[PDB]
């Protein structure tokens, strides 16, 4: 459960730079 | 591990941690959760934390979202593509892909948007299915 929030927020810190 | 891996982590666990102070509490995972389309019961929030902890001390800091982090799955990414996929016909759309995108904290426009899905789509169709959606986590 945590870990896919986890996932998607590291995504859209990799897309905000 | 990699110096550079910690650093990615690091800068994830801050957009969590948003006070800035260097714990993760049920208030804030509450926030993440509420704008990803979810609305988990603050026993849900505490389950989720239980999950990470390691002292028993009711939040996360960065070592723990560290070990988390580390230790790791198609579960969780199914569970992933599912927040984005709303209306659940199997293809992430330029609609909703924006749609979770603003909620995170951003506004896009059209053009923005639709290069994200360029990036992501190997097809050409304009949408994200999950083979993609793998690719780009
Ligand atoms: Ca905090
Ligand atoms: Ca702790
Ligand atoms: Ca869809
Ligand atoms: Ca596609």
């Amino acid at each position: 459960k945590i870990y896919a929030a986890m996932m998607i927020m590291e995504y859209y810190r990799q897309s905000k730079a | 591990l990699t110096e550079e891996q910690i650093a990615e982590f690091k800068e994830a666990f801050s957009l969590f941690d948003k006070d800035g102070d260097g714990t993760i509490t049920t208030k804030e995972l509450g926030t993440v959760m509420r704008s990803l389309g979810q609305n988990p019961t603050e026993a849900e929030l505490q389950d989720m934390i239980n999950e990470v902890d390691a002292d028993g001390n009711g939040t996360i800091d960065f070592p723990e979202f560290l070990t988390m982090m580390a230790r790791k799955s198609e579960e969780e990414i199914r569970e992933a593509f599912r927040v984005f996929d709303k209306d659940g016909n199997g293809y992430i759309s330029a609609a909703e892909l924006r749609h979770v995108m603003t909620n995170l904290g951003e506004k896009l426009t059209d053009e923005e948007v639709d290069e994200m899905i360029r990036e992501a789509d190997i097809d050409g169709d304009g949408q994200v299915n999950y083979e993609e959606f793998v690719q780009m986590m």
